[PDB]
């Protein structure tokens, strides 16, 4: 529909943390008029650029596996 | 870069187009901008460049304390270099941070 602008800012973000696992949910921008074709989770401790795991436009949730204890 | 405000800062990262320097710095300020605290060094030579020694562990005594290392400072890669400083990474007490006031200062950055 629309690929003339870059996707705008997501409207909520929402963790949830386990032992070795983060359960991360999400909701799609308000603007529709530009197209998503997905989302991008990048998690790391620290700082976020350790690594990126790509999901489709479809997906609202998904729990991050295999992290260090505390 | 000048934020007005007292931010608890939990990472400070560089994302370069051309190869990561030799030797790079990053200092923080409490008072908005009259002096400058060291926060991080990186280099190949910590002690010559510096004056801090290299590869040094952090210390339970001083953790409000800048540390060298020569690590993401290589060539490679020549474009795309990644340097990202975690302010809490090695510290002792940074489990109890809640309980640590003097680890809350040393995030503490205007």
């Amino acid at each position: 529909t629309g690929e003339t602008r870059v996707p705008e800012v997501p409207s909520s973000l929402h963790v949830r943390p386990l032992v070795t696992s983060i359960v991360v949910s999400w909701t799609p921008p308000e603007n529709q008029n530009i197209v998503v074709r997905g989302y991008a989770i990048g998690y790391g401790i620290g700082s976020p650029h350790a690594q990126t795991i790509k999901v489709d436009y479809k997906q609202r949730y998904y729990t991050i596996e295999n992290l260090d204890p505390s | 870069l000048s934020l007005g405000k007292k931010f608890e800062v939990t990472y400070v990262s560089l994302q370069f187009c051309s190869p990561r320097p030799e030797s790079m710095a990053i200092y923080k300020s409490m008072d908005y901008g009259r002096t400058w605290v060291p926060f991080q060094f990186y280099s190949t030579q910590c002690r010559k460049m510096y004056n801090r020694p290299h590869r040094a562990p952090i210390t339970k005594q001083n953790e409000q304390e800048a540390v060298c290392t020569d690590s993401h400072t290589d060539m490679r890669p020549l474009s795309g270099g990644l340097i990202a400083f975690s302010t809490l990474d090695g510290r002792p007490s940074a489990h109890d941070f809640d309980n640590s006031p003097v680890l809350q200062d040393w995030v503490t950055a205007t």
